[PDB]
C-alpha cells in the first residue's frame, strides 16, 4: 500500500506469492477481511491498477518487431 | 525512514524461509 | 375484474385522444407564438 | 446547452500577439496559416469556407501505422503475397471499425483533458504535428502539416487557458482554450514570422510559447443532417422550366442565364465554375450560421468570384433586374424564400425543394424575362432576369444540391492550375530551384490519379484503369484552365534553351527533367478517352505536338 | 524485456493465487470493490492480454509474429489467471470477459483455430500449452450458463470450420495433460456446449455417420458424457 | 388479449412522449413568463 | 461608474449589484454553493474587472491593488463565491 520504490513492491509481491501457495483458504480469508475496511483499499487497488496501465502502454511503443523476410 | 535495504533483506529472509526443497533433514 | 380493467383502459383511451386534441391545441399555441416571433424579428432586423 | 459536442463545426481564433483565423492556403499545399489583417471576430474574412474545422473522437492507428511501415521498401524491398495482403486487410478492417464508432459518438460533450482530433472541413484533411520535422521559417519549433490519412500525432489534448475551468469540466462555446499534441508537449501557437509567398501570412508552429484559441462556433451538431439546407451548402439554382442561371464575366459583371439547353435536366451538370452558389443565412451573428427554417432570410454568394445576389434599379423604362453586388453587409442583397406545396414556417426546408424568391428589402418577386442583354451579337445567349411585385406560381426555381466531393476537386483543379501557371511562368525566364523542380513533379503524377481515380501504390506507368475515365473530372480539367497551362509548361524550356531537344539529347542527364516532360503527355493522353471536346481542344493545339514528336518525350 | 514488463508475471501469479479454488466473494472483489470508485482488474487483465498478443491486427491470420520464445511464459500466465477468474460458475465475471467494450474475445479464440507461423524446434512442445489453456479458458467462460448472449458472442468469430480444426487435430495426433488428442477433445466439448444455441451447428455433430471424418467425430462422441447436478442454492 | 393490452400500452407510451413534448412546451411557457416577470420587476424597482 | 469603494449606507441604488452565471444556466436556477460568478453594477451597467495599478505610489513593496470596473464584459475576470462555515464566524465573534 505504501510501496515507495519498485524493489520493495517486487519483494513484497514475491513474499505474498510464497505465502499463499495455492490452497490456503485460511489466509485468503485474512486478505479478504483486511481489505473490507474503511477507505484503505483505494490505494492498494490503484497501485495494482497503474502497474497494469504503465506496462500495457510500454509494449505498444517499444516491442514493435516485424520479421517480414525469411 | 530511509535505507529500505534492511526491509528488502528481511523480506528476502522470510521468503527464503518459506521455500521448500532446501534445508530439510 | 380483468374485464373491468380492460374496459377501464378503453375509456382511458377515450380521454387519451381527448388529451390529444388539447395536444393539437398546444401546437396551435406553438404556431402563433412563432408567428409573433417572426413578426417581432422582422420588425427588429428589417426596416419595413 | 451552449456546450461543445463532438461533431460540431467551428473555427479557431488566436489572440494575444497575432489576431486571425487559422486557415490553409490552397488545397495542393499542406500548410497552416493565420492571417492578421484579413479579418477578426467582429467581421470574418470573405473566404470563410477555409477556416471551418469539424470535431472528431480519438481515432486508433494500430494496423494502419503497421501497414505504412511495412509498405515502404527501405533496404530489403521485401514484399509478400500473403503477409502484406493480410496486413492491408487488417488495416482496412481497422479503418472500418474506426469509422463505425464515429457515428456512435455523435452527441457527446467534451471536457478539458481528452484527445480531440481536429479535421479540416473543406479539405477533409486532419492537421498533424510530427515530432521529427522542424518548422520551415522559425528554426526552433515543431512543424504542423495536413495529412489526409489521419497520421498518429494529430491527437490534441484540450486544456483550459483560463484558471476558471479545470480538468473534468465541460467546455463552453466561446471560451479561450490552448491546444497541445498528445506526444509533442508543445502547445500549438501562431507565430509572427511572415512568409514570402503572401503578404499577410503568419505560419503556425508548436513550441512552449502561449496562445489562446477561441472556440467560436459555426454550426451546431444535429444541424449537419444531409437532407436539409445549411449555411455552407453549395447549390446550383436550376430553373423549374428552362435552365440554370449563373454569373459570367463580360466587360462588366452580369446576372444572365445561358439560353442554350440541349435537353437540360436537374441531374446533368453545367460549367461548374460559374453556376455554383453558396447559401448564407444571416443569423444575426457574423459567424454562427446554418439550418435554414423556411423564413431565415437567406443570402446567396457566387463561388468563383466573391459577389452577392442583389437587385439594383436599371435606367427605367415606362427593385428591378438582379445584379452582382460585391459586398454583403447592406440590406439590398438579402432574400427570402417561400414554399411551394405549402408547409409550416419553421419546417427546416428540405433537400431538393422547389422555392420562390422574394426581395425582402423591397417586396418584389423574382421572375425570368426573355429580353436579351446583347442586342447586336448573332445567336444571343445573354438572358437577363427581372423581378416584379406580382407574385406568380409559374416562375419558381429549384435548389439542386452539389455533393462536397465535386466542390472539393473543383478547388483542387483550381489550385493545380495556379501552381502550374506560376511554375511555367518562372521556368521560361530562368531555371527554377531544386525544390520547385520536385514540387511540380508530385503535382504531375497525382494529376494522373486525379483524372483516373486510382490510388497511390507505385510503378506509375501501369495504366490498367482504362475502363471508366470519370468524365466529369476530364471536364474539370478542360474548363478550369489546366490543359492550356500544360501547353505553357512544355513551351517554356524551348525559350529557355533557344532564347532545343537535340541539346537535351546531347546532355542526357536530364532524367529528372524528362520525368516532368513525359508525365505531361501521359496526362494529355488520359484526357483523351472517348471525349470529343477534349479531342478537338487538343487537336486545336496540333501545330507543335509534332515538332517534338519523337526525341524522348513519349509524344 | 524491460523491468516493467517482467513485473507483470508475479502480479498475475499473485492475482491467480488470490481467487484460485473457492471464495467467490473474494473472486468478486477483483471486479467491484463497492467503494466510491471501483477498479475492474479482470477486464484490465484481458486488455493486457489483448495488447500483448494483438491487438486487433493479430485477429484472423497473422499471430505468430507476436509470440516468440520469450513471450510464451507471460501469455500462458495471464490467460491461466484469466481462467482462474471464471473457474466455478461466476455469472458476473464471465460477462465481463465477453460483453465488455474492447474485443478481447476474438484474440483468445484466435490461437485455437489456426496454427503459429514460426515452426521452431522447441516450440511444438511449447505451443500445446497455449492451445490447451486457451481451450480450457473457452470452456471456463461457459461452465453452466444456458444463455444466448455468451454463446453467440463466442460463435460470432468461429465458423463451422472448427469441425475441420478438430478433425485435422485428431488426425495429426496419430503421428505419435499436454497431449495432442486431449486439446481436440476440449474443442469438441466446447462445440457440444455451443450447439444448444446455434441451429446449424447441431445438424452435423450428432449425424456423424454420413461424415467423412469418422475417427475424430465418432471417437469424441464415444468418449464424452453429460450429467446433471443440483447446486447448494 | 394480453398481447393486445401490451401493444396498447406501448402506443400509450408513444403518446406519452407526445405529451412529454408538450411538457417541454409548458416549461417554455414558464421560461418566457419569468422573462416577462424579470422585465417588469426591472422596470418597476430599477430606474433604468 | 469606476473604482469600487466602501459606502457606509445601504438604502440607495448606487450599491446594488447583479451577478450572471458562468457555464450558463437558467435565470431562476437557485445559484449553487461554490459557483463562479461575474459581477455587474446594475445601476450603471459596468462590469467589474481587476486592474493592476497600485493605490500607494510611494511605499516600498506595494500591496494595495485597487479594483476598477469597465463597461466591456470580459470572461477572464470572474471571481468565485467561497462559502464560510457558521462554526468559523461564530468563534470569530466569540
Amino acid at each position: 500500500m505504501n510501496a515507495s520504490s519498485d524493489r520493495v513492491f517486487h519483494e513484497s509481491i514475491l513474499l505474498a506469492i510464497a505465502l499463499l501457495e495455492g490452497g490456503n483458504t485460511t489466509i485468503q480469508h485474512s486478505f479478504f477481511c483486511r481489505l473490507t475496511e474503511d477507505k484503505k483499499s483505494e490505494k492498494f487497488f490503484k497501485v495494482f491498477y497503474d502497474r497494469m496501465k504503465v506496462a500495457q502502454q510500454e509494449i505498444k511503443a517499444t516491442v514493435t518487431v516485424n520479421t517480414s523476410d525469411l | 525512514e530511509n535505507e529500505e535495504k534492511l526491509c528488502i533483506k528481511v523480506l528476502q529472509t522470510l521468503r527464503e524461509m518459506m521455500t521448500k526443497d532446501r534445508g530439510y533433514g | 375484474q380483468n374485464e373491468l380493467r380492460n374496459l377501464q383502459e378503453k375509456l382511458e383511451s377515450t380521454m387519451k385522444l381527448v388529451t390529444n386534441l388539447s395536444g393539437q391545441l398546444s401546437e396551435l399555441k406553438d404556431q402563433m407564438t412563432e408567428q409573433r416571433k417572426q413578426k417581432q424579428r422582422i420588425g427588429l432586423l428589417g426596416h419595413p | 446547452s451552449s456546450f461543445l459536442h463532438i461533431g460540431d463545426i467551428c473555427s479557431l481564433y488566436a489572440e494575444g500577439s497575432t489576431n486571425g483565423f487559422i486557415s490553409t492556403l490552397g488545397l495542393v499545399d499542406d500548410r497552416c496559416v493565420v492571417q492578421p489583417e484579413a479579418g477578426d471576430l467582429n467581421n470574418p474574412p470573405k473566404k470563410f469556407r477555409d477556416c471551418l474545422f469539424k470535431l472528431c473522437p480519438m481515432n486508433r492507428y494500430s494496423a494502419q501505422k503497421q501497414f505504412w511501415k511495412a509498405a515502404k521498401p527501405g533496404a530489403n524491398s521485401t514484399t509478400d503475397a500473403v503477409l502484406l495482403n493480410k496486413l492491408h486487410h487488417a488495416a482496412d478492417l481497422e479503418k472500418k471499425q474506426n469509422e463505425t464508432e464515429n457515428r456512435k459518438l455523435l452527441g457527446t460533450v467534451i471536457q478539458y483533458g481528452n484527445v480531440i482530433q481536429l479535421l479540416h472541413l473543406k479539405s477533409n484533411k486532419y492537421l498533424t504535428v510530427n515530432k521529427r520535422l522542424p518548422a520551415l521559417l522559425e528554426k526552433n519549433a515543431m512543424r504542423v502539416t495536413l495529412d489526409e490519412a489521419g497520421n498518429e500525432g494529430s491527437w490534441f489534448y484540450i486544456q483550459p487557458f483560463y484558471k476558471l475551468r479545470s480538468i473534468g469540466d465541460s467546455v463552453v462555446i466561446g471560451d479561450k482554450v490552448v491546444l497541445n499534441p498528445v506526444n509533442a508537449g508543445q502547445p500549438l501557437h501562431a507565430s509572427s514570422h511572415q512568409l514570402v509567398d503572401n503578404p499577410g501570412c503568419n505560419e503556425v508552429n508548436s513550441v512552449n510559447c502561449n496562445t489562446s484559441w477561441k472556440i467560436v462556433l459555426f454550426m451546431k451538431w444535429s444541424d449537419n443532417k444531409d437532407d436539409i439546407l445549411k449555411g455552407g451548402d453549395v447549390v446550383r439554382l436550376f430553373h423549374a422550366e428552362q435552365e440554370k442561371f449563373l454569373t459570367c464575366d463580360e466587360h462588366r459583371k452580369k446576372q444572365h442565364v445561358f439560353l442554350r439547353t440541349t435537353g437540360r435536366q436537374s441531374a446533368t451538370s453545367a460549367t461548374s465554375s460559374k453556376a455554383l452558389w453558396e447559401v448564407e443565412v444571416v443569423q444575426h451573428d457574423p459567424c454562427r450560421g446554418g439550418a435554414g427554417y423556411w423564413n431565415s432570410l437567406f443570402r446567396f454568394k457566387h463561388l468563383a468570384t466573391g459577389h452577392y445576389l442583389a437587385a439594383e434599379v436599371d435606367p427605367d423604362f415606362e427593385v428591378y433586374s438582379l445584379v452582382s453586388v460585391p459586398e454583403g453587409n447592406d440590406i439590398s442583397s438579402i432574400f427570402e424564400l417561400d414554399p411551394t406545396t405549402l408547409r409550416g414556417g419553421d419546417s427546416l426546408v428540405p433537400r431538393n425543394s422547389y422555392v420562390r424568391l422574394r426581395h425582402l428589402c423591397t417586396n418584389t418577386w423574382v421572375h425570368s424575362t426573355n429580353i436579351p442583354i446583347d442586342k447586336e451579337e448573332e445567336k444571343p445567349v445573354m438572358l437577363k432576369i427581372g423581378t416584379s411585385p406580382l407574385k406568380e406560381d409559374k416562375e419558381a426555381f429549384a435548389i439542386v444540391p452539389v455533393s462536397p466531393a465535386e466542390v472539393r476537386d473543383l478547388d483542387f483543379a483550381n489550385d493545380a492550375s495556379k501552381v502550374l501557371g506560376s511554375i511555367a511562368g518562372k521556368l521560361e525566364k530562368g531555371t527554377i530551384t531544386q525544390n520547385e523542380r520536385r514540387s511540380v513533379t508530385k503535382l504531375l503524377e497525382d494529376l494522373v490519379y486525379f483524372v483516373t481515380g486510382g490510388t497511390n501504390s507505385g510503378q506509375d506507368v501501369l495504366e490498367v484503369v482504362f475502363s471508366k475515365p470519370n468524365r466529369e473530372r476530364q471536364k474539370l480539367m478542360r474548363e478550369q484552365n489546366i490543359l492550356k497551362q500544360i501547353f505553357k509548361l512544355l513551351q517554356a524550356p524551348f525559350t529557355d534553351c533557344g532564347d532545343l531537344r537535340l541539346e537535351e539529347l546531347g546532355d542526357q542527364r536530364h532524367a529528372p527533367f524528362r520525368h516532368i516532360c513525359r508525365l505531361c503527355y501521359r496526362v494529355l493522353r488520359h484526357s483523351q478517352q472517348d471525349y470529343r471536346k477534349n479531342q478537338e481542344y487538343i487537336a486545336k493545339q496540333f501545330g507543335f505536338m509534332q515538332k517534338q514528336i519523337g526525341y524522348d518525350v513519349l509524344a | 524485456m524491460s523491468a516493467v514488463i517482467t513485473i507483470m508475471q508475479p502480479i498475475l501469479r499473485f492475482l491467480q493465487l488470490l481467487c484460485e479454488n473457492h471464495n467467490r466473494d473474494l473472486q468478486n472483489f477483483l471486479r467491484c470493490q463497492n467503494n466510491k470508485t471501483n477498479y475492474n482488474l479482470v477486464c484490465e487483465t484481458l486488455q493486457f492480454l489483448d495488447c500483448i498478443c494483438g491487438s486487433t491486427t493479430g485477429g484472423l491470420g497473422l499471430l505468430g509474429l507476436y509470440i516468440n520464445e520469450k513471450n510464451v511464459a507471460l501469455i500462458n500466465q495471464t490467460l491461466e489467471s484469466l481462467t482462474e477468474y471464471c473457474q466455478g460458475p461466476c455469472h458476473e465475471n464471465q460477462n465481463c470477459i465477453a460483453t465488455h467494450e474492447s474485443n478481447g474475445i476474438d484474440i483468445i479464440t484466435a490461437l485455437i483455430l489456426n496454427d503459429i507461423n514460426p515452426l521452431g524446434k522447441k516450440r511444438m512442445d511449447l505451443v500445446l500449452e497455449l492451445k490447451n489453456n486457451a481451450s480450457k479458458l473457452l470452456l471456463a467462460i461457459m461452465e453452466s450458463r444456458h444463455d444466448s448472449e455468451n454463446a453467440e458472442r463466442i460463435l460470432y468469430n468461429m465458423r463451422p470450420k472448427e469441425l475441420v480444426e478438430v478433425i485435422k487435430k485428431a488426425y495429426m495426433q496419430g503421428e505419435v495433460a499436454a497431449s495432442p488428442r486431449n486439446v481436440g477433445h476440449n474443442i469438441y466439448i466446447l462445440a457440444h456446449q455451443l450447439a444448444r444455441h446455434n441451429k446449424e451447428l447441431q445438424t452435423m455433430l450428432k449425424p456423424g455417420g454420413q461424415v467423412d471424418g469418422d475417427e475424430a467425430l465418432e471417437f469424441y462422441a464415444k468418449h464424452t458424457a453429460q450429467i446433471e447436478i443440483v447446486r447448494l442454492d
